C-alpha cells in the first residue's frame, strides 16, 4: 500500500477537459484522494446544488482578489469543522491548499497540499523527510562499512591493516652532464 | 523529409547518442603514416645535419638518427612548421 | 621545397578515394531502402507532428 | 516554406480584419445628427479626434490592401504551379540519375586527384633524397 | 485511485527464453491465434486500413477529406486552375469583408450570413492550401535533390580547380626551372 | 507503386545520420587525431609499436 | 465496440517509448527490468524499424528510444535465479539522462 503523504497526483481527463485555473484548484482538488468526502466544502457544494478577523494578510490577499473564496469563507463561517481553504497563490501555476478546523472564530490548521503545475503534493512533515534521508544514509553508510572490513586483514606480527592484493642514479647523471 | 529520411534509412530519427546503441580506418592508418614518413622527409630536408648524425633510417611514422654502436633515437614532427619531438 | 610542401597540402585536404566510394556506396545503399511515394506518405502523415505549428506564438 | 508563410499571411490578414474591427468598434465618437441635439460623453468612451481618426482608419485599410498585395504575390510565386504530379515524377528519375552520375564523376575526379597526389609525393620524395644524398 | 500510466501489454509474458527457442522452429512450419508463439511473429498491417491509437482514428495510407464528407460547403474543386481560384477566393474574401463592413453600417443583424460566409470561404481557401500541399512536398522534394546537386557539383568544382592550381604551378616550377637550366 | 530515391543521406539540410569513417578523421588535422589512433589500436598502446608491415599484412584479412 | 487488437496494442507501447517519463516510471519499477520478458519484447518490437510498420510511427523518436535501449540488452545476462544482470545502472541512466533527452529532442522539435 502507498500511503498517501508520498504520492503525486493530478487528473489530466480533468485538465482536458476543464483546464486548471485559480478558479478551479479547490474542486480539481475535491478529486484527488487527499480530499475527504465528510468536509465542509463538500457538503456546501451539496447544499449551493440543491474588517475580518481570524486570517493572515496572505489570506487576506487571496480573499480580496478572488471573489469566490470570499464567497466560500462566508458560507463556511456558519459551519464548523474540517475544511479546505486555498491559502497562497502564484498565478498562473502554484497553489496551497491547507485542511482546516474552525470552531466559533477559532481555527487550528492541520496538514497542507500544494499545487505545482496541477500535480497536487501532500506537505510531508519534516521529520519523514529528514528521517527517510536519513534512513538512506545510514544504508549507504552500512553498506560502506561491511564492504570495507571485507577488505580487512589483522596480523599479529603488524597492526590491523589492509589485505594486500595478488633508476635512483637518473638525476645524479642529469645533474653531471649538464 | 528530413525526419522522413532519418527513419527510412537508419529506422531512427537522427538524435545525439551518449550510449551504445567510433572506427578508425586502418588504410587511413597506412596512409597517413606515409605521409608522416614524407612530413619528417620533407622536414629533414630544410635543416642541417651533424657528420656523426648521417645515419637515417626513414620508415615507420618516425626517423631513426642512429650512431652506430652508440645510440639510435627516434624522433617525429607533427607538420612542417613544428619542432620535431 | 616549401612551394611543393604547400601544394601537397593544399591537395591533400581533399576528401580520399575510399571516403568517396563509400559515399557512393552509401548513396547506392539509399535506393533500396528509400522509395519515393512511400516517403512522401510517411513525410505529410509526420508533418502535424514532428515540429511546431508555425502559426502558433 | 512558401505554403506555410502563405497560411500566416491568411491567418494575419483575418486577424487584420479582427483589430480593424476592433478599433472602429471601441475608438469611435459621437456626432451631431442635427446642430440642436446636446452633445456630451463620458469618461468610459475613448473620444478622439476625428482627423486622425480618419487618418487611423486610412492606414488600417491601407494595411489590409498591402497584406491582401503580399498574400496575391505569393500565391503568384507558389512554387510549381504548372507542371502535374507525372511530370514531377519525370523530374524526380532524372535527378536521382543524374545524382548518381555526378556521383561518380567524382569517383573518376577524386582517382584524377589521387593521381595528383601520388605524382607529386614521388616528385618530392625524390628531391628530398637526392638533395639530402647530395649535402651529405 | 489508481497508477499514472497504464502498465505494459500483457504479451510480454510470452517472450521468455523457451518461446524464443521454439520460435525458428515455429517459423520453419485479428489473427486466428493458433498457439502461444503466434504473439512472438509481429502483427499484419490492419486489414480495414484504420487503426485506432490515443482516442483518435487513424489510416496506413490517410487521404485529404473533402468538405462535403465533412460536412461544408466546397465552392470549386494541372494546378493553375487552383491557383487562379485561391485568387479568385481571395479576391471573393476582400468583397465579403468590404460587405460586411457595410451591414454593419447600415443593420448589424443580417451579420450571421456575412460571418458564414467569410467563414466557408476561409476554409475553401485553406482546404486549396491543403490540396496544394502534396504538390509543394514534392517540389520541396524536387528542391532537396537539386540542392544536393549543387553541393555534389561545388565539390566537383573545388577538387578541379585545386588539380589544376596543382597543374599551373607545377608549370610555374617547370617554366623556372627551365629559366635557371 | 512508386520508384526508388536515391539519396546521400549525410546532408539533408539546407544551406552525419550515417557515420562515415573517412570524413570524420581524415579532414581534422593530425595533431589531435594521433590520440585517437592510438587508442583505437590498442589500449596503452604507444607510438612506437605501429609498423606499415603490420599493416600491409593486417588489412589483407 | 471492438475489442483491441496486438497491432494496435504494440503500436500505442511502441510510441509511448517517445514519452520518456513513462519509460522512467517503467523502469523504476524492479519487475520489469530483472524480468527477460521485457527484455524479449523490446527486442521483438524492433520489426517497427522496418516499414510497412513504420510508416505509421507517428512519434519516431520513440524509435530511437527502442534502439537506445534495445543497446543494453545484448549486454544482458539472465541467471539462473531470473535476475537480469548488467541492468542496475540502466535506471540510473535514465533517471540521469531523461530531462536531458527529452530537452535535446524537444530541441529537434524546434
Amino acid at each position: 500500500v502507498t500511503p498517501l503523504d508520498e504520492l503525486q497526483w493530478k487528473s489530466p481527463e480533468w485538465i482536458q477537459v476543464f483546464g486548471l485555473r485559480t478558479e478551479n484548484v479547490l474542486d480539481y482538488f475535491a478529486e484527488s484522494p487527499f480530499f475527504d468526502k465528510t468536509s465542509n466544502n463538500q457538503v456546501i457544494k451539496m447544499q449551493r446544488q440543491f474588517e475580518f478577523a481570524y486570517v493572515d494578510p496572505a489570506r487576506r490577499q487571496i480573499l480580496f482578489k478572488y471573489p469566490m473564496y470570499m464567497q466560500l469563507e462566508e458560507e463556511l463561517m456558519k459551519l464548523d469543522g474540517t475544511e479546505y481553504v486555498l491559502s497562497s497563490v502564484r498565478e498562473p501555476d502554484f497553489w496551497v491548499i491547507r485542511k482546516q478546523r474552525r470552531t466559533n472564530p477559532e481555527i487550528i490548521p492541520l496538514q497542507d497540499y500544494y499545487i505545482i503545475g496541477a500535480n497536487i503534493y501532500q506537505s510531508p512533515t519534516i521529520f519523514k523527510i529528514v528521517q527517510s534521508r536519513l534512513m538512506s544514509t545510514s544504508y549507504h553508510l552500512n553498506s560502506t562499512l561491511e564492504s570495507l572490513y571485507d577488505l580487512i586483514e589483522f596480523q599479529p606480527s603488524q597492526g590491523v591493516h589492509y589485505k594486500v592484493p595478488t633508476t635512483e642514479m637518473l638525476d645524479k647523471l642529469m645533474v653531471t652532464s649538464i | 523529409l528530413v525526419t522522413a529520411l532519418e527513419v527510412l534509412s537508419l529506422g531512427r530519427p537522427n538524435l545525439p547518442t551518449h550510449n551504445f546503441k567510433a572506427k578508425v580506418p586502418i588504410g587511413l592508418i597506412l596512409q597517413r603514416l606515409k605521409d608522416l614518413n614524407l612530413t619528417v622527409s620533407i622536414k629533414i630536408a630544410l635543416m642541417n645535419i651533424p657528420k656523426p648524425l648521417n645515419s637515417y633510417h626513414i620508415k615507420n611514422g618516425r626517423i631513426y638518427f642512429t650512431v652506430p654502436n652508440e645510440f639510435e633515437i627516434q624522433l617525429s614532427t607533427v607538420n612542417r612548421q613544428s619542432p620535431l619531438f | 621545397l616549401e612551394i611543393l610542401n604547400e601544394c601537397h597540402d593544399e591537395l591533400k585536404a581533399l576528401p580520399m578515394l575510399e571516403q568517396v566510394e563509400f559515399e557512393k556506396n552509401t548513396i547506392l545503399q539509399q535506393r533500396s531502402k528509400i522509395n519515393s511515394t512511400e516517403l512522401l506518405d510517411y513525410a505529410t502523415k509526420l508533418s502535424k507532428f514532428t515540429k511546431i505549428p508555425p502559426t502558433f506564438d | 516554406d512558401r505554403l506555410t508563410q502563405l497560411q500566416i499571411c491568411l491567418d494575419q490578414m483575418t486577424e487584420q480584419f479582427c483589430a480593424t474591427l476592433n478599433y472602429i468598434d471601441k475608438n469611435h465618437g459621437f456626432e451631431r445628427l442635427t446642430v440642436n441635439e446636446p452633445q456630451m460623453s463620458d469618461k468610459h468612451a475613448t473620444v478622439v479626434p476625428p482627423e486622425e481618426f480618419s487618418n487611423t482608419i486610412d492606414e488600417l485599410s491601407t494595411d489590409i490592401i498591402l497584406k491582401t498585395r503580399q498574400i496575391n504575390k505569393l500565391i503568384d510565386s507558389l512554387p510549381g504551379v504548372d507542371v502535374s504530379a507525372e511530370e514531377q515524377l519525370r523530374k524526380i528519375d532524372m535527378l536521382q540519375k543524374k545524382l548518381v552520375e555526378v556521383e561518380d564523376e567524382k569517383i573518376e575526379a577524386i582517382k584524377k586527384k589521387e593521381k595528383l597526389l601520388r605524382h607529386v609525393d614521388s616528385l618530392i620524395e625524390d628531391f628530398v633524397d637526392g638533395i639530402a644524398n647530395s649535402k651529405k | 485511485v489508481s497508477s499514472l500510466y497504464p502498465p505494459p501489454p500483457p504479451y510480454v509474458k510470452f517472450f521468455t527464453q523457451s518461446n524464443l527457442e521454439k520460435l525458428p522452429k515455429y517459423k520453419e512450419k485479428e489473427e486466428e491465434i493458433t498457439c502461444a508463439l503466434d504473439y512472438l511473429i509481429p502483427p499484419p498491417m490492419p486489414k480495414n486500413q484504420q487503426y485506432r491509437a490515443f482516442g483518435s482514428i487513424w489510416q496506413v495510407k490517410d487521404q485529404l477529406p473533402d468538405l462535403e464528407s465533412m460536412g461544408l460547403t466546397q465552392l470549386y474543386k494541372n494546378y493553375q486552375y487552383k491557383i487562379q481560384e485561391l485568387r479568385k477566393l481571395l479576391k471573393s474574401l476582400l468583397l465579403n469583408y468590404l460587405e460586411l463592413i457595410g451591414v454593419l453600417s447600415i443593420n448589424p443583424d443580417m451579420y450571421e450570413r456575412k460571418v458564414e460566409n467569410i467563414r466557408t470561404i476561409l476554409v475553401n481557401i485553406h482546404h486549396l492550401l491543403n490540396e496544394y500541399r502534396p504538390h509543394q512536398s514534392r517540389e520541396s522534394l524536387i528542391m532537396l535533390l537539386e540542392e544536393q546537386l549543387e553541393y555534389k557539383r561545388g565539390e566537383i568544382r573545388e577538387i578541379e580547380q585545386v588539380c589544376k592550381q596543382v597543374h599551373d604551378k607545377l608549370t610555374s616550377i617547370q617554366d623556372t626551372l627551365r629559366t635557371g637550366s | 507503386t512508386g520508384i526508388k530515391l536515391a539519396l546521400d543521406p549525410n546532408l539533408i539540410t539546407l544551406a552525419s545520420l550515417v557515420s562515415n569513417p573517412h570524413e570524420i578523421y581524415g579532414s581534422m588535422p593530425l595533431e589531435q587525431l594521433i590520440p585517437i589512433i592510438l587508442r583505437q589500436r590498442g589500449p596503452g598502446f604507444k607510438f612506437v609499436d605501429l609498423n606499415e608491415k603490420e599493416l600491409q599484412n593486417e588489412i589483407k584479412q | 465496440n471492438p475489442l483491441p487488437t496486438r497491432f494496435e496494442v504494440e503500436l500505442e507501447f511502441i510510441q509511448s517509448l517517445a514519452n520518456i517519463q513513462y519509460v522512467t516510471y517503467l523502469l523504476t519499477q524492479q519487475q520489469i527490468w530483472k524480468s527477460p520478458n521485457f527484455k524479449n519484447y523490446l527486442k521483438y518490437l524492433e520489426y517497427w524499424c522496418n516499414p510497412p510498420y513504420s510508416q505509421c510511427i507517428v512519434y519516431p523518436n520513440c524509435l530511437f528510444i527502442l534502439k537506445l535501449l534495445n543497446g543494453f540488452m545484448e549486454s544482458a545476462i539472465v541467471n539462473e535465479d531470473g535476475l537480469l544482470e548488467g541492468l542496475d545502472e540502466l535506471p540510473k541512466i535514465i533517471q540521469l539522462q531523461g530531462p536531458q533527452w527529452m530537452n535535446e529532442m524537444v530541441e529537434r522539435w524546434a
